[PDB]
């Protein structure tokens, strides 16, 4: 019996996507609080930019 | 007695959000927020539509009220809305379970709402959208674009 | 009272993954509340049987524990068996039997820790099948003591069988006895599968009868509940024994509630997964405990999903089982569920949601199996559960870039439309609709499917072509269209419908014209639908203040917004609760020859399912509010030891009769109209010599069915009505067969 | 093998390449019945790969030069006994890891492990085992690369995140940077990724902290060149190619970097305009690439020809010669479709 593994492909797709989301926000100042999930931005860089 | 374990209820706890516009102290809006029936539904792609978001939400009980984020100048959706429902416990089962789902491919945010006033569908951003969009430095295809204050 | 909350904490510990084994952990645990027992001793014993009743998952890890404390004192044991009887008293009492069969389980279990002596068990359990030779009681009690009896097994039976042989003997013999004589009236409306193949959906009882007969084949060995108290089977071998106190079952009074009878949700073989660990078979008492098990994790943590997935994945068994496999067909069992599910429905698809994302190896791809296993069994799947299959289906897809493998289900092109398959793909791809665009949900399906896909929804318009031109109120049209185009208020708009003729207090052609024209004006979204009623409030109510009047403007609706199912539903719940049309008007135009060749379609079922539920908070409201104030004018009187506060309270007693009055009457009505067209279906097939079972007989019968099961408790109150009036001998006995069905689930 | 001797490690090398070649070549498939020399073998090959894991060797040899007129330049040395220690090392690990992905996949995950907890946590270890992970591209299909690069990148997210300063946050992110470099077929096959990764080392070019902006210009150039082709077409979800979006941008991007590590980032771009086949568009793109030097080309000529004194002015030598130096690093990217800028000042 063959194995359906469209929605393993779609997961692994969407867990790549994430990583890259992830890498996105990537910094080397400071922490970034992640209480906002996927809602989440760099405002200490926006802060910084706007001074 | 009651077993602490199993009133776990992390996903309808307040958030750190506190709306810096709301006309009283902390205590009042944590006071309003305890007992909100309405949801903030944020990052949404532009091109999400009401109908969307009514078919989603219906999914956790019946829908008062759905208003649409927009854009301060251009009057557009900028990517959020308020949902307000009939009773607490559909905007605690959204919260639950409608919270961190894709809608449009999106994981969209939901938090509990103090309550909707008017002009509190816009976005406080300088261009008028969310101040996220303007504060982002990534490209988001279904937002526009790169941010505002970027711009490529 | 830091020490007391420590102690809860340290209890609520024991069982989790930890570092230390099992044992050690129990054993420390035990020491630490024999050195704590002097002082708070009641803190303790509350908080066991606390555990004992609410998390059923670690019967034997607190069990032995129990046992651990009586080893080193006798007293504290007696007093906690006298606790647990106290709260299984409190608990049958309260009509809470599910928290009763968790303390009836743990009691049993105690036995085999030596904390309880065999005889009193058997003398316990001999009460409980002599609760089956009572008369004049309902079924659903004995079965209920039936049920504890037999559930219990799994953990105490060896004991109980090598102790007393004689007895246990006998009360297998009246339990047999008694099984052979139940009622199976309930069943039908029960299944979520009327095929017997390749997995009957047997009786809850009956399958547990099975999987005892098998386990007492088997000498009464089992090879999967985790026995902890065995590795102190020296310590428990020293400790003196409890007997417990002659239990006598609370007697059947006129206001006990008990469970409702069940069918075995059973889609899964082991030829599923020829790979894994080979799965229990469907009678055999692993598959019952485990299925147990998984669902009181999901009860335990329902709330937070992913606490929820961790505790699934991570349950521990005595041997290694397809756990994928179980927790699926568990999540589908409770989503199944007749009549409702335990919670609700969107948890089920986000907790799949979370195990996929915990165990992406492997649960995608049960999933899609028994997706592709749901799918090809849906000749016979229930109408309620078809449609939740298609509710989790397309939102499950909405979460996965709505990726599947259609042409697997390239059958379904080749059926006639209204069979399940292409139907269920046709009501699927609606609903990913719903959620997505027209043109998405095209581009998704391959193009054999095309036909199978979503219509547009677009409006559409009486007076828009130019061939309209001779249609009636043409001209009024266009000058209504003028006049809300630039912002008439609502005396312009009666001025200019005041010139529409009158075919003949209700103008059919007034009400189309003014319907058509503000629809098609706000058909750019559905908040400018609201806003367009909202303004317009007055106008609806003056002209359709009638029965007429109210089913017309549902028919102009309906014939404008045919193509957008959505925008019909959310404009009739909105017209409910502004007051423009009543229940009954819905109702009734639900029944109407106009929705006809939509009456099979989901959207229908949903509008009149919602328009139930309005009904049913606005009558829970009213006697909230009427409760409250009686409340307050007790309080009021008391605290000064009133005219207008008596008038106001039977104000609202009257305006509590009006809204029970209202939904007597909605239930009434559709009750009339689904045994009118079931009867002249009927008899047009007896004339015309056709087969009664056709897809849209079984869709109207099992929508019958749905609207018996979804308000029972509601619908228990008019069953006098509905014996007398409505479901009388005289019926066909199709149609009565529902009704019965419905009064033997709680008989 | 344990002993840390260069020259003796480097003979117990030879032996492990010879015997992990003979035995490659007798059945290169992975784990039918076993080959009989794997089957004699097997209960130490996984001690080899822990070996080769554990000890492996840098990957290149950056060395700062002062040339004939007193410039400062880094250089690459090309074959050295070091670079060729580590390609012996690279070929052995490779040769592993085809007899068998799962073992060595186990043992850099329990590396990357031990490195989350703290355990084994060293800017050394991190960095041996991330050029560990580098040499071994290419040497397992495509699906299990993937995976297992996913789950990699976001152990190493999750570390960074997790610790603390910026210099641990700055060895962190360059192995980071290193791992996606040493995948083209990863970042080719994901162009989210690889916007991200390019926008992240565009985000470095102008971070301070020493060694970041020359991790981030190499890492460039070499995503540049093993990418070139997917910074010209038009990319799903994109309304224009990456390279107008570079070149639009050039001024800002580069604005913090030095003169050396502007002639690196002008040699990746031209690697990724050469790669456009249209010839007009490709001449379009050669014109708006060398804007900014042409610039400061125009105006210095101008100037000369007012008044050639100012070729004696030694700031307008200094940057003739910056000019110079990039329309070189340009020509040697873009190739014969240069002519026309060199045509334009010849
Ligand atoms: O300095 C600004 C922002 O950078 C900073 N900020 C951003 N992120 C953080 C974190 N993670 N921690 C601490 N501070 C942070 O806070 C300042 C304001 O930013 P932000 O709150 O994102 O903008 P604001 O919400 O004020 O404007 P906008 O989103 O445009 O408002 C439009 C409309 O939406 C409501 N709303 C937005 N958000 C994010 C809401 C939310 O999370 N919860 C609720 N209930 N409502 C939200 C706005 O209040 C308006 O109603």
């Amino acid at each position: 019996k063959k194995i359906n593994n469209i929605w393993g492909a779609v997961l692994q797709e969407q867990n790549q996507d994430a990583v890259a989301t992830e890498l996105g926000i990537l910094g080397m100042e400071g922490t970034i609080d992640r209480s906002r999930q996927s809602e989440t931005y760099n405002y200490l860089l926006a802060k910084k930019l706007r001074k | 007695g009651l077993l602490k374990a199993l009133r776990s209820d992390s996903y309808v706890e307040l958030s750190q959000y506190r709306d810096q516009h709301f006309r009283g102290d902390n205590e009042e809006q944590e006071k309003l927020l305890k007992k909100s029936c309405t949801l903030y539904v944020g990052n949404l792609s532009f091109y999400t539509t009401e109908e969307q978001i009514y078919e989603l939400f219906s999914k956790s009980g019946d829908i008062k009220k759905i208003i649409m984020g927009l854009d301060k100048m251009k009057k557009t959706a900028c990517g959020f809305c308020f949902v307000e429902y009939y009773s607490r416990a559909d905007a605690e089962n959204a919260m639950r379970y409608i919270n961190g789902t894709r809608l449009d491919d999106r994981i969209i945010r939901t938090d509990w709402d103090a309550g909707f006033k008017e002009g509190r569908q816009y976005g406080r951003g300088r261009s008028g959208g969310q101040v996220r969009d303007e504060y982002r430095q990534d490209y988001d295809a279904g937002r526009g674009g790169y941010g505002k204050l970027a711009q490529n | 009272n830091e020490t007391e909350d420590h102690l809860e904490s340290l209890i609520c510990k024991v069982g989790e993954k930890s570092a230390c084994s099992l044992e050690s952990n129990l054993e420390g645990l035990a020491g630490v509340l024999e050195a704590d027992l002097p002082n708070y001793k009641s803190k303790i014993l509350r908080l066991l049987c606390t555990v004992a009743r609410l998390l059923p998952e670690k019967l034997t890890i607190y069990t032995t524990l129990v046992g651990l404390l009586n080893a080193r004192n006798y007293n504290f044991g007696g007093e906690f068996v006298e606790a647990m009887i106290r709260q299984l008293k409190e608990s049958l009492k309260a009509n809470n039997y599910n928290e009763a069969v968790y303390l009836v389980r743990f009691l049993s279990d105690l036995v085999n820790c030596h904390v309880i002596a065999a005889p009193s068990m058997v003398a316990m359990f001999e009460n409980f099948v002599s609760v089956t030779q009572e008369e004049d009681v309902p079924q659903v009690r004995r079965d209920w003591y039936v049920y504890a009896f037999l559930s219990s097994l799994p953990w105490v039976g060896k004991e109980l069988y090598e102790k007393k042989d004689a007895e246990m003997d006998r009360i297998f013999a009246n339990t047999e006895s008694y099984l052979k004589r139940r009622q199976k009236t309930h069943v039908p409306m029960l299944q979520v599968w009327t095929a017997d193949k390749p997995h009957p959906q047997e009786e809850y009882l009956d399958c547990l009868w099975a999987q005892i007969q098998k386990l007492k084949k088997d000498r009464w060995q089992e090879r999967h509940i985790l026995r902890p108290y065995l590795a102190f089977d020296s310590i428990l071998c020293e400790a003196l024994q409890h007997n417990l106190p002659p239990f006598t079952p609370p007697p059947h009074t006129e206001d006990s509630v008990y469970p409702m009878p069940r069918v075995i949700f059973r889609m899964f073989d082991y030829t599923d997964d020829p790979e894994g660990p080979v799965m229990p078979g469907s009678h055999s008492v692993e598959r019952f405990v485990i299925e147990e098990n998984l669902h009181c994790i999901i009860k335990s943590h329902w709330k937070e999903r992913k606490t929820c997935a961790a505790q699934l994945v991570s349950y521990p068994g005595k041997n290694k089982i397809p756990l994928n496999y179980h927790i699926v067909e568990v999540i589908f069992a409770e989503l199944f569920q007749l009549p409702a599910p335990p919670h609700i429905d969107v948890m089920y698809t986000t907790l799949l949601i979370e195990l996929c994302k915990l165990q992406p190896g492997s649960l995608p791809q049960v999933l899609a199996q028994a997706t592709e296993m749901l799918y090809m069994r849906l000749d016979t799947m229930n109408t309620t559960c078809v449609d939740r299959f298609i509710n989790w289906f397309s939102h499950h897809l909405s979460n996965f870039q709505f990726r599947w493998s259609w042409e697997d289900w390239s059958d379904c092109l080749s059926q006639d439309p209204e069979s399940p398959k292409p139907k269920f793909v046709r009501e699927v791809l609606e609903k990913c609709m719903r959620l997505s665009y027209h043109q998405r949900i095209l581009d998704i399906v391959p193009p054999t499917f095309s036909a199978l896909c979503p219509a547009n929804p677009t409006c559409i318009y009486k007076y828009g072509d130019e061939s309209s031109n001779s249609l009636p109120g043409h001209s009024v049209a266009l000058c209504l269209a003028v006049a809300f185009k630039s912002k008439a208020t609502n005396d312009e708009i009666f001025s200019i419908l005041k010139d529409v003729p009158n075919p003949n207090s209700f103008n059919p052609l007034k009400i189309e014209v003014f319907v058509q024209t503000l629809l098609h004006l706000a058909a750019k979204s559905f908040s400018h639908s609201f806003s367009a009623l909202a303004k317009f409030h007055e106008v609806f109510k003056t002209l359709a203040e009638s029965d007429e009047g109210k089913l017309h403007v549902l028919r102009v609706m309906f014939e404008v917004w045919r193509n957008h199912p959505q925008m019909i539903a959310v404009l009739v719940d909105k017209m409910i609760r502004t007051q423009i049309v009543d229940c009954a008007a819905v109702a009734n135009w639900i029944f109407s020859s106009e929705l006809s060749r939509d009456f099979t379609r989901l959207f229908v079922w949903e509008i009149l399912h919602s328009t139930i539920r309005k009904m049913n908070k606005h009558v829970l409201k009213i006697q909230k509010e009427l409760e409250e104030a009686k409340e307050k004018l007790a309080r009021q009187h008391k605290r000064r030891s009133d005219g207008v506060l008596e008038e106001q309270i039977e104000r609202l007693q009257e305006k509590v009769e009006s809204a029970q009055s209202e939904q007597k009457n909605l239930f009434l009505v559709i009750f009339q109209r689904f045994i009118m067209i079931l009867t002249e279906h009927l008899v047009r097939c007896e004339t015309d010599g056709t087969s009664v079972l056709t897809p849209w007989y079984k869709n109207c019968i099992e929508r019958l069915q749905q609207i018996f099961l979804q308000h029972h408790q509601i619908i228990q109150q008019y069953m006098v009505t509905l014996e007398n009036l409505l479901f009388t001998a005289e019926l066909d006995p199709h149609i009565l067969a529902v009704f019965q069905q419905f009064c033997a689930l709680q008989a | 093998s344990e002993v840390e001797e260069t020259e003796i490690f480097k003979i117990c090398l030879e032996y492990w390449n010879h015997l992990a070649a003979e035995l490659y070549r007798e059945s290169p498939f992975s784990t039918f019945d076993v080959p009989p020399r794997r089957q004699l073998y097997l209960p130490m090959l996984f001690k080899v790969r822990l070996l080769m894991v554990s000890r492996m060797a840098k990957p290149e040899e950056v060395l700062v030069v002062e040339n004939d007129q007193g410039e400062v330049v880094r250089e690459f040395m090309k074959d050295t006994d070091s670079i060729n220690l580590y390609k012996n090392m690279r070929e052995t690990l490779v040769y592993l890891t085809h007899l068998d992905y799962v073992d060595t996949e186990r043992i850099m995950t329990e590396k990357l492990h031990n490195q989350v907890n703290g355990t084994e946590w060293s800017w050394k270890n991190l960095n041996t085992l991330c050029w560990a992970i580098g040499s071994i591209s290419g040497a397992m299909h495509e699906e299990d690369e993937k995976r297992f690069l996913v789950t990699v990148i976001k152990d190493l997210l999750g570390l960074c995140e997790q610790k603390r300063g910026k210099d641990n946050k700055a060895i962190i992110a360059s192995n980071i940077m290193y791992i996606v470099g040493q995948y083209p077929r990863f970042l080719r096959a994901h162009w989210k990724f690889l916007k991200t990764v390019v926008n992240k080392l565009f985000e470095f070019m102008h971070e301070t902290h020493d060694g970041v902006q020359d991790m981030a210009c190499d890492t460039f150039i070499k995503i540049a060149q093993k990418c070139r082709r997917h910074f010209v077409q038009v990319q799903v979800g994109e309304v224009m190619p990456f390279i107008d979006e570079i070149l639009n941008n050039i001024n800002t991007i580069i604005c913090d970097l030095q003169p050396q590590q502007v002639h690196t980032f002008y040699e990746a771009v031209g690697y990724m305009i050469g790669a456009q086949t249209d010839q007009t568009v490709q001449e379009h793109l050669i014109e708006k690439y060398m804007l900014l030097p042409n610039q400061v080309w125009d105006s210095i000529i101008q100037q000369a020809t007012k008044n050639v004194d100012i070729l004696k002015d030694p700031e307008t030598v200094k940057q003739l010669g910056s000019i110079l130096k990039t329309n070189v690093r340009a020509c040697k990217a873009v190739g014969h479709p240069f002519v026309i800028q060199l045509g334009r000042i010849y």
